[PDB]
C-alpha cells in the first residue's frame, strides 16, 4: 500500500546491512525532489526552434532525518550508528518501493546535521542531504531460456509412416514441418532485451587453462565485448561485478579469494554497456546473473 | 598529509669540496645537511619525474626560493642496480623551490631538470653511446645543484645515441628529452644515507634504475571511468606542409622565370612529382597541407635532389598521450613498458610521470610509436 | 602454498593452502613473520619489495 524507503550499506553483497527509514527507529520523511531537471540546449533562429541534446540532470535529495528513541542515550547511539554506517561504505544504495515498482538509487552523503533542539526523551529532527550517483535503476535476476522440441503429428511432420516403406505427403499449408532437432538441449539463450549498464555475475568454470568467462553478441551475431579469464587451476567460481564504483573480478577456490584482473583478456573487454542481443558462456558449467538497468523518472 | 624535509640550497660551491674526514681517516665530499625545519606538505600536486607539468604545494613552514624540499613516504622502492643486486631504497620526491606566493604556495621543480639547467652540449659528445651523455650531464663540477652518484640500468642506455639535427649545439634539456623518448625512461632524484655503515653521510643520487634489470612489456586496459585525458605529442621534428610548390631559379636570367614543379607525398612515405601521378587518390592524403619553397641552383647547375625536398615534406611522429587515474586492480608505476587498450584501440608505450595529489593518483602514458 | 613446512628461528609451522597476494611485474620477496606477542596467530606471511630479513 504505502511506500517503503530502505538504506543499504552494500547491496549485491554478503556484508549487507539494511536500515528501514520508513518503519525503523531512524526515519526519512518528506523527500525534497524525486523528479528531474532537463537542459535541452534549445536555440531559436527567427521564430523557428532548433533543439540540441537533452542532459537529464539529477538533483540532491534532502530528507528529514528523525529518530525515535526511549532515552537520550538511545538517540545519540542512533545518530552515531546510522551516519558512520553511511560513511563506512563509499556509497549507499537507497531503495524506493511502492505498490507498482521497486527502484534503487546510488547515493553519497552530501550533508548531515546535528543540533541541540531535542524533543521528548532526546529525539533528533535533522536534514540529511544526498548526492546522486545514479538515479533509479532496476536490480533484477537474469536467466537463460530453454528450447523444447515440437510434437510429432502424422501427415504434418517429416516421417516415413503408415504403409511400408513409409510416406510423407506434400500438401498446401499443412504439408511437412520438421518436429524439432536431435539434441535440442544444446540450445540456450541468455536474452538481453533492453540496454543494461552494470551486472553481478557468479560464474562456475569447467576446464582449467582454457579461457573461462562470458561474451556478448549483438542483434546480428557479432561480439562487441567479453569478460574472459585464463586461470591455472579450476576456480570453484569467478565472482564478477561490472559496477564502476567498486569493480570486482575475483576468483574463489575453497575459502581463498584471488584477484583475477591481470589474468583477464583486455582486448575482448571493449565495453561495460551491454546492448540488445544475447550472451554466451565460455568454458562455464553454470552461471548466475543479476542485471541492473537504469530508468530516469519513476 | 605527507611529511616534508626542508633544506637550504644544495650549493655545489660548498658541498663539492672533499675535505670531510671519514671515520677510517680518508678524505671525502661534504655530506648533505639536516633539515632546517620539518614541515608537512599540504594542498599538493606532486609529480614523480616532471615530464609535462611542474609540481605545486603549500607548506606549513615559510620556505624561500632556492630551498630543497624532500617529500617522504612510508614505503620502499627496490631498484635493480646490478643483474642480481637489488637495493633497499626509500620512497622520495625531491624538488627545488622556484617561487613562493603570498599564501605560501611553493612552485616545485623536479631536482634533476633543475640540475641540468642552462647546460649546453655540442654534437661531438652526442656522437658516442647514451652512457657518455648521462656521465657528462650528471656532474657536480658543472651543474647548478649538488650531485653525489648516479644509478643506471646498463641495458636501457646500451644503444647508440639518437642522431642530432644540423649537428648543432643543443641544451641539456632538449637532448635528455630526445634520449628519454627513445630509451622509454624518466629520471627520479632520491635522498638516502650512504651504503657503507662506516660512512655517516646523507647523500643525493639520480635514479635511472628499474624494479626489473631486464624490463618486460605489460598488457593492460584503461576504461573511460578513470577521467582519461587524450592529447597528441610529437617526438621527432619533421615538417607540416605535405605538398610542395617548388621553384627553381633560371641560370640565364638569374631569376625564378621558369614555372614551378609540384611535389606530393604518398600515404606510404614516398615523394613524387604531382604531374607524374596516375592513380585514383586512395594512395594520397585526406587533406592537402601546402607550402611554397625557393631553391638556389648548385655550383654544378643541376636541380635540387628529390630526397632533399622529401626531408622537408616528410611526416612527424604523431604520438598519443594518456593521463588517467591509478587502477588498484592492475597498478602501473613509473618506468614500466606497457600496452594500453583504450576505447577499442591499442596504444603502446611507457609510464613517464605520476601525480600524488590529495584527491587522486594519476599516470602519464607516452606512446613510443614505432608501430609498423 | 599447498603444503610447505618452515622452521624459522627454530619454530616449526605448516602452510596449508595459504595464499599470498603478489605485486604485478615485480620481484616479490616472500617473508615469514613471527611475533610472539600475537599469541592467537604468531606466524604471518608477506610478499615484499626487497629481502627485509
Ligand atoms: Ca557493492
Amino acid at each position: 500500500m504505502v511506500r517503503q524507503y530502505k538504506i543499504h550499506t552494500n547491496l549485491d553483497g554478503t556484508d549487507d546491512k539494511v536500515w528501514d527509514v520508513t518503519n525503523g527507529k531512524v526515519r526519512f520523511y518528506q523527500p525534497s525532489n524525486l523528479g528531474l531537471q532537463s537542459t535541452n540546449n534549445i536555440w531559436q533562429s527567427n521564430g523557428i526552434g532548433v533543439m540540441g541534446t537533452r542532459s537529464i540532470t539529477q538533483p540532491q535529495i534532502e530528507f528529514k532525518l528523525e529518530t525515535f528513541g526511549e532515552s537520550l542515550e538511545e538517540n545519540y547511539q542512533l545518530m552515531k550508528d546510522f551516519v558512520n554506517d553511511i560513511l563506512s561504505k563509499k556509497f549507499v544504495t537507497l531503495e524506493y518501493q511502492t505498490e507498482i515498482f521497486q527502484v534503487y538509487a546510488d547515493l553519497a552523503l552530501a550533508d548531515v546535521t546535528k543540533t541541540e533542539g531535542y524533543g521528548k526523551n532526546g529525539t533528533f529532527s535533522e536534514k540529511i542531504t544526498f548526492d546522486i550517483i545514479t538515479k533509479w535503476y532496476t536490480y533484477e535476476n537474469l536467466t537463460f531460456d530453454k528450447i523444447q522440441n515440437g510434437k510429432v503429428i502424422a501427415g504434418m511432420s517429416k516421417i516415413y509412416g503408415g504403409t511400408a516403406p513409409g510416406n510423407y505427403k506434400y500438401i498446401k499449408g499443412t504439408s511437412y514441418t520438421y518436429y524439432g532437432e536431435s539434441d535440442i538441449d544444446r540450445l540456450s539463450r541468455w536474452d538481453i532485451k533492453e540496454e543494461i549498464f552494470s551486472f553481478m555475475g557468479i560464474l562456475y568454470p569447467k576446464l582449467p587453462k582454457t579461457p573461462a568467462g562470458v561474451r556478448f553478441l549483438d542483434d546480428i551475431g557479432n561480439e562487441y565485448t567479453a569478460i574472459v579469464f585464463k586461470t591455472e587451476q579450476v576456480q570453484d567460481y569467478i565472482l564478477i561485478n561490472t559496477d564502476v564504483n567498486d569493480e570486482t573480478y575475483q576468483g574463489w577456490k575453497g575459502t581463498t579469494a584471488l584477484n583475477l584482473f591481470p589474468v583477464m583478456d583486455f582486448e575482448r573487454y571493449r565495453t561495460r554497456i551491454i546492448e540488445k542481443g544475447q550472451m554466451e558462456l565460455i568454458n562455464l558449467s553454470k552461471a548466475e546473473f543479476k542485471i541492473k538497468r537504469k530508468a530516469d523518472f519513476v | 598529509m605527507l611529511e616534508a624535509n626542508v633544506y637550504d640550497n644544495f650549493n655545489p660551491n660548498y658541498y663539492n669540496i672533499s675535505d670531510f674526514s671519514m671515520p677510517n681517516g680518508k678524505k671525502e665530499k661534504r655530506g648533505l645537511p639536516i633539515p632546517k625545519a620539518r614541515c608537512q606538505v599540504i594542498n599538493y600536486e606532486l609529480w614523480e619525474t616532471g615530464y609535462l607539468y611542474t609540481s605545486s604545494a603549500t607548506l606549513t613552514v615559510s620556505v624561500e626560493v632556492g630551498d630543497i624540499v624532500q617529500i617522504l613516504f612510508p614505503e620502499v622502492v627496490p631498484i635493480e642496480e646490478a643483474l642480481g643486486k637489488k637495493k633497499k631504497l626509500n620512497l622520495d620526491m625531491v624538488y627545488l623551490v622556484t617561487d613562493v606566493d603570498e599564501s605560501n604556495k611553493a612552485t616545485l621543480k623536479n631536482y634533476f631538470w633543475a640540475m641540468i639547467e642552462s647546460l649546453d652540449v655540442p654534437n661531438a659528445i652526442t656522437k658516442t653511446t647514451n652512457f657518455a651523455i648521462i656521465d657528462y650531464l650528471i656532474d657536480p663540477n658543472k651543474n647548478n645543484l649538488m650531485s653525489y652518484g648516479y644509478f643506471f640500468n646498463s641495458s636501457i642506455f646500451a644503444g647508440k645515441a639518437t642522431i642530432n639535427r644540423k649537428a648543432e649545439t643543443s641544451s641539456a634539456h632538449d637532448v635528455a628529452k630526445r634520449i628519454f623518448s627513445k630509451v622509454q625512461f624518466q629520471p627520479t632524484t632520491t635522498i638516502q644515507h650512504a651504503p657503507s655503515e662506516t660512512d655517516p653521510r646523507n647523500l643525493l643520487f639520480i635514479n635511472f634504475a628499474s624494479r626489473n634489470w631486464n624490463r618486460k612489456r605489460i598488457t593492460t586496459r584503461v576504461d573511460i571511468k578513470q577521467s582519461v585525458t587524450m592529447d597528441t605529442e610529437t617526438i621527432v621534428d619533421r615538417s607540416a606542409y605535405n605538398f610542395a610548390v617548388v621553384f627553381v631559379k633560371n641560370k640565364a636570367t638569374d631569376d625564378y622565370t621558369d614555372p614551378p614543379k609540384m611535389y606530393i607525398a604518398k600515404n606510404n612515405g614516398d615523394v613524387i612529382d604531382y604531374s607524374t601521378y596516375h592513380g585514383d587518390g586512395t594512395d594520397l592524403p585526406d587533406v592537402r597541407t601546402a607550402k611554397t619553397l625557393f631553391y638556389d641552383r648548385d655550383d654544378h647547375g643541376n636541380p635540387p635532389e628529390l630526397s632533399t625536398i622529401k626531408v622537408e615534406i616528410s611526416p612527424s611522429t604523431i604520438v598519443t598521450r594518456l593521463i588517467f587515474n591509478q587502477n588498484e586492480l592492475l597498478p602501473l608505476y613509473v618506468n614500466d613498458l606497457v600496452d594500453i587498450w583504450y576505447e577499442g584501440k591499442l596504444y603502446s608505450g611507457y609510464i613517464a610521470d605520476r601525480v600524488k595529489t590529495e584527491f587522486n593518483d594519476r599516470l602519464i602514458f607516452v606512446e613510443s610509436g614505432d608501430k609498423p | 602454498y599447498t603444503n610447505t613446512s618452515i622452521i624459522a628461528g627454530g619454530r616449526y609451522f605448516e602452510l596449508l593452502n595459504e595464499t599470498v597476494a603478489l605485486k604485478g611485474d615485480s620481484v616479490n620477496y616472500i617473508h615469514a613473520n613471527i611475533d610472539l606477542t600475537q599469541t592467537a596467530n604468531p606466524v604471518s606471511l608477506s610478499a615484499e619489495t626487497a629481502n627485509n630479513s
